[PDB]
């Protein structure tokens, strides 16, 4: 992909790709309250990185023209303001307020770069994406169990990482204590680069921790004892063995000599430390560390947070944000999500269908399914 | 009168409490024994130092997550389908808030219907 092309294609894509009937369903979110869609702020990131913000448009007509008029790089989703944000100049000082939005998280693979060894910075790997495959399990099934968030958006990030939209409406008037508070309960690896031993575990396990803890299990064993090998060799081991009591330490070193393979070494970790009662946590704490997701408190807990919007096109891969379907959730590979070079390809090889003929027709699908849920929801209620 | 509310509210029984807290519709949890029964072992690694017989001896509360928020940040609720199980200090807190509320609505409200008071001369000396 030559990010040359990219001011060549985004028109085009923007013209007779980009689901802007299904985008304003989701964003107006039925009419039943009014201004809704009107309130909500839209920010752009235009050619040489112009940003422009308090934007706002009447009805799906305008958006779609002044969208196509101005063909930004960056289109970011932000709150739904007391009044529309085009006229926030007109609004007496204090009295213009970010009321409801979205609840979103964005996991971010930089965030785990202290705790992985194939890659680095903005690289991914098939070997490095079972941990977001973790992070989706994990959180979602919290997001659906604990908090009873019933329409949940996974979205590619288009590089890094995944967002999450929550779209009830109890989760669009959460104040900003709220979504502190929820994102501190789903929230365990707390700490910087400056320290080493990042989960604490009390002896007694919460039942949301045991639960994320049977998540990691299934997945532990092929992330991090066959494809990460967290104990290839000393360097990495060491880490490890810096995550555990000095007592037993130098016991695992003669131990991690005589083992061949890192799943032996695990095993002998666990025997150790078994024998070793109030660290039979120890492993857990360490799977945790290797392990759970990884969330950026500050992007939750504002309401007037701008995050990436669904069906972008990422500046620099040229991915499309496609939306991830939680069943077929095993299957998603972020290396196969169609770039904008390649459905602009498919566009000129063959008016309301003409996406179907491309590869992002299934995502627009699993959009549209989410969106029926939506509506679905809103009716019976 | 806030102060004087959470006194008496400090003076309450839990049977009295929770009666209380049913006739004004704050339906702050009763879960059902059946209910607890399914959920034991996550109301006993709920609650921090809650033995199991004692467990047992104890009945909890539902409430949603929002007004749990001090509980729920630091983990040490259990949360199920949006309702944390809240066992039987804290609580006065969003009691009084919620009373706070209604009594600067009520007074606001008073504030409004005063032209009608002031005309009994008989009220004005004392009210006044
Ligand atoms: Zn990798």
């Amino acid at each position: 992909y030559d990010p040359a092309s990219l001011p060549d294609v985004l028109p085009l894509y923007y013209r007779r790709l980009f689901p802007f009937y299904q985008y304003f369903r989701w964003l107006n979110y039925g009419g039943v309250v009014k201004n809704y869609f009107q309130h909500r702020e839209f920010s752009f990131t235009l050619k040489d990185d112009v940003y422009v913000r308090y934007q706002s448009f009447n009805n799906q007509s305008e958006l779609e023209k002044e969208m196509q008029k101005m063909c930004p790089y960056k289109i970011d989703i932000g709150a739904v303001y007391s009044h529309r944000p085009s006229l926030h100049n007109t609004v007496k000082s204090g009295t213009f307020q970010a009321q409801e939005k979205e609840l979103v998280f964005d996991i971010d693979m930089t965030d785990y770069d202290d705790v992985r060894r194939c890659c680095s910075s903005a690289d991914i790997c098939p070997k490095c994406w079972t941990l977001m495959t973790i992070a989706v399990r994990i959180l979602d099934r919290a997001l659906a169990e604990d908090f009873g968030f019933k329409h949940r958006l996974w979205v590619y990030s288009g590089r890094r990482g995944v967002h999450c939209w929550v779209c009830d409406d109890s989760a669009r008037k959460l104040s900003q204590a709220e979504r502190s508070a929820v994102a501190e309960y789903l929230s365990v690896v707390k700490g910087g680069e400056e320290t080493i031993k990042k989960v604490q575990l009390p002896e007694t396990i919460h039942p949301f921790i045991g639960k994320s803890l049977k998540m990691v299990e299934r997945y532990f064993e092929k992330y991090a004892l066959v494809d990460q090998d967290i104990l290839e060799n000393k360097q990495c081991w060491d880490k490890v063995i810096a995550l555990v009591p000095e007592v037993a330490r130098e016991s695992l070193l003669r131990e991690f000599s005589k083992a061949r393979s890192s799943v032996e070494r695990w095993d002998k970790l666990s025997s150790c430390l078994e024998a070793t009662r109030r660290y039979s946590n120890i492993p857990k704490e360490i799977m945790l560390q290797f392990c759970y997701p990884r969330l950026d408190v500050n992007v939750s807990k504002g309401l007037n947070h701008l995050l990436k919007s669904p069906f972008s096109v990422h500046p620099k891969t040229g991915r499309i944000s496609v939306p991830i379907d939680c069943k077929k959730l095993d299957q998603f590979d972020p290396f196969s999500v169609p770039t904008i070079s390649l459905i602009c390809s498919e566009l000129d090889n063959v008016r309301t269908r003409d996406y179907k003929r491309t590869s992002l027709a299934p995502y627009i699908k699993v959009f549209e399914q989410f969106l029926d849920k939506l509506d679905q929801s809103r009716k019976g209620e | 009168e806030m102060d004087l509310f959470k006194f008496r509210f400090g003076l309450l029984t839990k049977e009295s409490v929770q009666e209380f807290l049913k006739l004004n519709d704050l339906q702050y949890v009763a879960i059902s024994e059946d209910e607890k029964n399914m959920h034991k072992e996550d109301l006993m690694n709920s609650s921090f130092g809650l033995s199991l017989t004692k467990m047992e001896d104890t009945e909890f509360y539902k409430v949603p997550f929002q007004a749990a928020l001090d509980l729920v940040r630091p983990r040490k609720v259990f949360l199920w389908r949006g309702f944390a199980f809240i066992p039987h200090k804290d609580i006065v807190s969003i009691v009084l808030n919620d009373f706070r509320a209604k009594l600067s609505k009520a007074l606001a409200l008073s504030a409004r219907s005063l032209p009608v008071v002031q005309s009994d001369e008989r009220l004005q000396p004392l009210l006044n």
